[PDB]
């Protein structure tokens, strides 16, 4: 059994050979294929964004608390999924105001929770993974529920946990697509109209420049540019960030509530068997109270902070009328944004309302624009 | 003694309050030092010594005008620290003059006129004089409007405001600060008479026949509307009316509380000679269009209500007789459900002419204070400049950037659409 | 008092303040020395706004000059009316910028600014309620445009409140003087459009026509440029040193002017130019001051109106006139030239009665419009600027100082915005 | 000769080693390609779902070298989804009022056989997804719609194309594990009752709902053949226009007045894991529109009328092509109608007969 089995050693040689040929042929064909898949579903997903959107207005209501149910609320009318109708109980109110009907395109119940928000997030982050620039803007007063949809707490975590664990599994389900992502965090605070860095506690001059591949790129010239490594990395340096931004949010309203805190993570795919990269970046943006000045003691400011959000509504305001030029530069939010807000760019546009009288004019403006937005 | 106050905001304001204070010291005889080489006690606080301080506070926020007036021949009239000026106008602002100079200086005009107020036995309301356009006039208006609505509230607050004209706009951001302003005097104003410069210009030109018509004319002007207002507390006549029952006559409801003002023996000196100045034609002459103070058509409107002050050598017999055919007019509408509104105020002080002016000496004068539907359009139009300036966002960083909201410009705007709702709805 | 701050640079600059500050004192009755030997209170009233009290009774302008070569300084300083300046004031280099904005604003810029700014604070803390800066320059040259730009940087970031003037030469379409102003001029509006508010934008091809053909002058000298530019300055914040019957401010028509931070630059426009001897044939009235005002043959700037619209115009006055008039001709103006106005601001004019008129004059009027045909100088000195961009002609002298040509390529891309904000607003 | 015999032992081993591995990758790509390929096929329904329902659509045609010395109208063409058209008497335009009239898509007589298949395209995907498509072409005699559905050789119509891109779709998705068969009954409504195109034997015929889905309808007695390639189907179509009895050279009334319903099922599966569908594309070239049999157009018409008024009731058995196309008028599926209208002056009160339909349609929706 020596003779005869060098014969069928080459044999199976052979057979096995002729399988490692095959199986390498359709390999390269199935690699091929996926790739052309995840474009074909790339383009239908763009062409399904843009027929029902890439201007998203959402709408959410925070649930009051056990002691502020019995404080007096509104009645809160859902006409349906889309559209929820808002009455001041006034009847002084009522008489002059009218009824305050609203359409967006889809309203949150205060039971929601935060499911529908990762089912959103769900063809924001596949969509992110085309190669798209897409923003986020947590709009809305102080103490509406911004913090509690962005950042979360330990028993439901915000947007931001949702969407980095979502991101870190997709980019490890595209490694076996032989996709190499690299994802780089930037944080960046603005008062004052002018930059800061939540990484680095050291002052040091921040100044928007385009970047030097394109002119609709921009960047920001001196900051902390952190490669992630692994989720948990992210998350600290998120922890770090949050701390750093310590200052008056309800206790004083100082800073606070009043600030612009823009979190952009910048992706890039690389694939080098076909020599393709994959840029995108998602920017969880959130905004600054939307009160009215009343604070003597630092008005300044809260104009500027004034200035800055009429600035944003006159911006998307111009994307949706097909206006040739958007004044990008008349803000700075507005400018370093500029690549996250034209062209095949999508926002989410997301609105916190409070369910008490003393907002009714803050939840009456936080809604109207918003309808009108949908509207055009 | 049922005694009121005056307030002036506003280069329009205090040029207005100069004009009307010169008059009244011509009433009395006062000099402008302030002595008379009983009636006054209404408006001159007078003193022990012959200094008959006039009851009237002069806030401005550019120290210009009213350094002028410190430097005019009154500068001894008044009480040297009446006299209120800020460092830097509002420019136009309702921002600037109701967030950010306004609370910085309304402490002190509020408790100037605290004080004031305090002197007074008893207090029979405010008088204020401003413009809408004005930054000040509108911003530091308002913001005072409320802040004595809050001190007093059960008071009389008289507005004398000059409503923009419809055909010229001399600030180019007028829209902004009336609506503006007005949204935030609806609820805190008892009574605003409203007045024109374009209409006034008209009158000068075909009725005064004056071809190069100055401020100083149009104060004239508007210095005899407010002496015929007050003749009835400062003189005494057949039948005087107070402020108090000017709400309950002319306003039906609290939010319609705009009338416009009007006075008849407009006629230059030379024309003086060729009319005999009857009471029948100038109750007449006070109902024609041409004769109105605001650019509007009353004939396009029906009336809500007319008060009508006569003062000099009037006959209550042929008052109730021109009255009477007025009402037998077709082109004078009236709406039905207020069927008899004519409150009448004959007083005999017939007025006075200032030497230099341009009227005539009369010995009859009546004051016509009629409340109108021919209104709605004024506000209609104003609106619509308004949505024309909103729909591009004109100039909205200048305001959003010194104290408000573009939500705050669409609530006025709305507000002022439901008042144009019910401004009409009440039409009919 | 709304006190002035007055800054001068660039020898451009210098010279035309010097023009505008002997108008001024000739305003104010102030003579050489100091000592004021005029007639009216009125001048004293306001004294304050330019110039601070001296021992003794003098005056003394509260100006700044600053220049990166001696010369024209000594010049001023030898001329009349040059000892009137506080000498601390004179603040130059040594250097001098050799037509480089560069230089003006990277090197001695970088180390002059500071030896500047003490005394501008100097001076800031010396007033009780600062207005505003106007700062005299032209874009064209080196300091006047570098430096120009530093101290506008400077001033803003640490004056945020205040309001800054900029008297721009603008360069001229044809008659170039200098071989290089395309980046000068690139460079300088960048950081306009970004930190000042106001900026009146002056050719001097405009002020040529204006001087050869409406005033019938053959010997068109700097002098008398520089004199006309004065007399629009001086009438600008007349009715801040003075009283009228709409007393306005640079604050008052700062708002009026502008509806969006970008675009605030104006085209000036002085009335009454009647001619060396032509003045005995017009009857000098409200009428022939507006129609004169409005034409395109008036505009210091060098841009036809009718190219583009009028956003905002606000027409100045001095002297004893009837308001009924000039309202009456606004509104003619108004209606006939409607295709020249934008339609959706209405009654877009702004009206400024002063009560004071010019010495040796009755009636004067100071136009300032906001037409959309800026649109067109900047195409043109984009185009200009583009066409010796790509052949890097010149750029040596630049790259070397301490800039990359990405800064070539934002300044270029900015004012391309501006382009296009401009001609979007057209319609 | 032992090391030979080691070696090989080790090289066998190091082999059937990485074979295993290599296809173990090979299948999880294999299970990523179908979960990327379901998702493809539900955003491709999406879109469809987001570019309407009706899908409304105008096909002008231009008149042929025997129709030159004719009246034409004025057509009025508003940018590329509305049309409106006048009749060149002067006398009875201004009785007219306004016959505009906005659709989805214009086609005007320039426009190719390549046109129509660009919106026709997706649906033949949406039909692979296991979904029903219905195709229609509706107008007057002469307007057009043979042209669109069955054309020329020159000029191919929609039915050969869908079958062309139908069968490279099938060969491009064969990778993807899923095998396909097609379908195809080629049956002709005259006056309500149903003939089979493929064969002269004739026999009764009924339609019956589907004994595995009684919202499913399924035609006893019909033929069924299983096409091969598109050589097979051209076949079938040929032997079916053979069959149909044109007798436009003598007694046009029935080949020009008799709806022709061409029924495409797809039908697809997948061993190794679990899928069902019976999508089909009903290509359906509706008769004459002319006023006077008339049952099945009219009920066509209601059905449709109701079906974008969400009405409560859809008359659906009230006609036989209705009830043929019960199953293939649901909520989820896609429907597509084309009006072919002719550009001739005695045509003009037909044109609007045929336009005011579809101006009902995009008013009820
Ligand atoms: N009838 C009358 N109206 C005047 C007179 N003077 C000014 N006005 C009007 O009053 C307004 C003056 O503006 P102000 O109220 O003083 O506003 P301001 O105090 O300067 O603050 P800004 O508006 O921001 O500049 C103008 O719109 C004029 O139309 C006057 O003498 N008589
Ligand atoms: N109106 C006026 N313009 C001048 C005068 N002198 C120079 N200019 C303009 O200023 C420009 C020269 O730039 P400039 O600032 O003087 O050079 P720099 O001072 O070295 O930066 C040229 O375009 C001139 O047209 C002057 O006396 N009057
Ligand atoms: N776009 C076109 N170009 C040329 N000929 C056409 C066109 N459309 C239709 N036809 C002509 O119309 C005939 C088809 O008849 P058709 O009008 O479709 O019958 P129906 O009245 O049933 O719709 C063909 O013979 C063809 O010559
Ligand atoms: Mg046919």
């Amino acid at each position: 059994a020596l003779s005869t089995e060098v014969v069928h050693l080459r044999q199976r040689t052979e057979e096995l050979l002729r399988c490692n040929e095959q199986q390498a042929a359709e390999l390269e064909t199935c690699k091929e294929q996926l790739f052309q898949s995840n474009m074909e579903r790339k383009e239908l997903h763009n062409t399904v964004m843009d027929l029902r959107g890439n201007i998203r207005v959402f709408c959410r209501i925070r649930p009051p608390l056990e002691s502020e149910e019995n404080r007096m609320c509104c009645t809160w009318t859902y006409h349906d999924e889309s559209t929820v109708e808002l009455q001041s109980i006034d009847a002084q109110a009522k008489s002059k105001m009218g009824q305050q009907i609203f359409s967006f395109d889809q309203v949150f119940h205060p039971l929601s929770s935060q499911s529908d928000i990762f089912e959103m997030v769900s063809p924001l982050i596949q969509s992110a993974l085309d190669g798209y620039n897409i923003c986020i803007f947590a709009y809305g007063q102080t103490g509406s529920g911004k913090t509690y949809t962005m950042d979360g707490v330990p028993e439901s975590v915000g947007v931001i946990p949702r969407t980095v664990d979502l991101l870190f599994d997709s980019i490890r389900g595209y490694r076996n697509l032989g996709w190499e992502y690299e994802i780089k965090a930037t944080f960046l605070e603005i008062k004052n109209e002018v930059l800061y860095d939540l990484l680095s506690n050291e002052q040091k001059d921040m100044e928007i420049r385009m970047a030097k591949n394109n002119k609709n790129d921009i960047y920001v010239s001196n900051i902390t540019e952190e490669t992630v490594l692994d989720p948990n990395h992210l998350r600290h340096l998120m922890h770090t960030a949050k701390m750093n931004r310590a200052t008056a949010s309800t206790a004083g309203n100082e800073r606070s509530s009043r600030s612009h805190a823009v979190t952009k993570l910048e992706l890039i795919g690389r694939h080098a068997e076909k020599q393709e990269i994959s840029v995108g970046s998602i920017n969880l943006v959130d905004l600054a109270g939307s009160e009215s000045p009343k604070t003597s003691t630092r008005m300044t400011e809260t104009k500027n902070i004034n200035r800055s959000l009429s600035e944003l509504t006159n911006v998307i305001l111009a994307l949706l009328q097909k206006q040739d030029h958007i004044p990008y530069r008349n803000s700075k939010l507005t400018h370093l944004l500029m690549p996250s807000l034209g062209g095949n760019s999508k926002t989410l546009m997301f609105i916190n309302v409070s369910p008490f009288q003393d907002c009714f004019q803050e939840s009456v403006k936080s809604l109207r624009f918003a309808a009108s937005v949908n509207s055009c | 003694m049922r005694e009121c106050i005056s307030i002036h905001v506003g280069q329009a304001g205090v040029q207005i309050g100069n004009a009307c204070w010169e008059l009244y010291c011509l009433e009395h005889g006062i000099q402008p030092d302030g002595q008379m080489p009983d009636s006054f006690n209404t408006f001159f606080s007078e003193t022990g010594a012959g200094k008959h301080v006039p009851r009237a506070v002069f806030v401005d926020l550019e120290p210009t005008v009213i350094d002028e007036v410190r430097t005019g021949t009154y500068r001894q009239l008044f009480h040297p620290e009446q006299l209120i000026t800020g460092k830097e106008d509002a420019a136009n602002n309702y921002a600037r003059g109701h967030y950010t100079i306004g609370k910085e200086i309304i402490d002190l005009v509020l408790d100037r006129i605290r004080k004031l107020a305090d002197q007074c036995t008893g207090l029979q309301g405010f008088l204020v004089f401003h413009s809408f356009g004005g930054g000040t006039g509108s911003g530091f208006t308002s913001l005072l409007m409320e802040r004595l609505s809050v001190d007093y509230g059960k008071k009389s607050k008289l507005e004398f405001s000059i409503y923009p004209a419809p055909q010229v706009s001399t600030a180019v951001v007028e829209p902004y600060n009336s609506i503006l302003t007005t949204h935030t005097t609806l609820e805190h104003s008892d009574c605003a008479f409203m007045v024109d410069n374009e209409a006034i210009y008209d009158i000068c030109r075909r009725n005064l026949d004056i071809e190069r018509p100055t401020y100083t004319n149009l104060n004239r002007l508007i210095s005899q509307i407010v002496s015929s207002i007050t003749a009835s507390l400062r003189f005494d006549g057949a039948l005087n009316v107070d402020l108090t029952e000017f709400q309950t006559n002319l306003v039906p409801y609290p939010r319609i509380h705009f009338p416009l003002a009007t006075y008849a023996p407009v006629i230059s000196a030379e024309k003086a000679y060729h009319e005999q100045l009857s009471v029948a034609e100038i109750t007449n002459a006070c109902f024609e269009p041409a004769n109105q103070m605001v650019k509007c058509d009353p004939r396009h409107g029906k009336y809500m209500a007319c008060c009508l002050l006569y003062r000099g050598d009037v006959v209550p017999k042929d008052v109730n007789a021109a009255i009477a055919t007025i009402k037998t007019k077709r082109s004078i509408q009236f709406v039905d459900w207020c069927p008899t509104g004519f409150k009448v105020g004959i007083n005999y002080q017939p007025p006075t002419v200032v030497p230099g002016g341009d009227l005539a000496k009369v010995q009859r004068a009546v004051c016509m204070l009629s409340n109108t539907t021919a209104i709605a359009e004024a506000w209609a139009r104003l609106d619509h400049k308004f949505d024309l300036m909103y729909a591009k966002r004109a100039f909205v960083h200048w305001y959003v950037g010194e104290g408000m909201e573009e939500g705050e410009f669409s609530e006025a705007r709305e507000d002022m659409a439901a008042l144009e709702k019910d401004y009409e709805e009440v039409g009919v | 008092m709304r006190e002035i701050v007055h800054i001068q640079a660039g020898q451009c600059g210098n010279q035309i303040g010097a023009k505008f500050w002997e108008v001024i004192s000739d305003e104010h009755g102030i003579d050489p020395t100091g000592t004021y030997h005029g007639d009216s209170d009125l001048q004293l009233d306001r004294i304050s706004v330019y110039y601070n009290e001296a021992t003794g009774g003098k005056y003394v302008p509260r100006a700044i000059l600053v220049d990166l070569e001696p010369g024209t300084m000594d010049s001023v300083r030898s001329g009349p009316f040059g000892q009137i300046f506080r000498p601390d004031n004179f603040v130059f280099g040594q250097s001098g910028a050799g037509n480089n904005w560069a230089k003006g604003h990277y090197t001695e810029g970088a180390e002059l600014v500071d030896s500047v700014l003490d005394v501008v604070r100097k001076e800031a803390e010396s007033c009780d309620c600062l207005q505003g800066f106007q700062l005299t320059h032209s874009l064209g040259g080196g300091t006047g445009s570098g430096m120009g730009t530093l101290l506008i940087s400077k001033i803003r970031e640490e004056y945020p409140d205040r309001i800054m003037n900029t008297f721009s030469v603008v360069p001229s379409p044809k008659v170039s003087d200098t071989v290089v102003e395309p980046y000068n001029a690139t460079l300088s509006v960048h950081q306009l459009v970004e930190n000042t508010d106001e900026t009146y934008c002056i050719d001097n091809e405009a002020l040529y026509d204006i001087c050869f053909r409406t005033l019938k002058l053959t010997t068109p000298t700097y002098g008398d440029l520089n004199h006309l530019v004065s007399a629009t300055m001086s009438g600008v914040t007349t009715c801040l040193r003075f009283p009228g019957q709409l007393n306005a401010d640079l604050r008052k028509l700062a708002v009026n002017m502008v509806p969006f931070p970008r675009l605030h630059f104006f085209m000036p426009g002085f009335a009454p130019l009647t001619s060396r001897g032509s003045q005995q044939y017009r009857a000098l009235t409200v009428p022939e001051l507006t129609q004169q005002v409005f034409d395109a043959k008036n505009m210091m700037a060098a841009c036809d109106p009718r190219h583009g619209r009028y956003l905002t115009v606000a027409a100045v006055f001095r002297g004893r006139m009837s308001m009924k008039e000039v309202d009456e001709q606004m509104l003619n103006v108004q209606n006939k030239n409607s295709s020249y106005f934008v339609e959706w601001i209405p009654n877009n004019v702004k009206t400024a009665v002063c009560d004071i008129p010019p010495r040796g004059l009755k009636m004067a009027v100071t136009f300032i419009g906001n037409s959309t045909a800026i649109q067109e100088l900047f195409k043109r000195i984009s185009e200009q600027f583009t066409a010796m961009f790509r052949r890097k002609a010149f750029l040596h002298w630049y790259t070397g100082e301490g800039m990359d040509e990405m800064e070539f390529t934002e300044a270029e891309s900015n004012m391309n915005d501006l382009v296009s904000e401009y001609q979007q607003y057209q319609d």
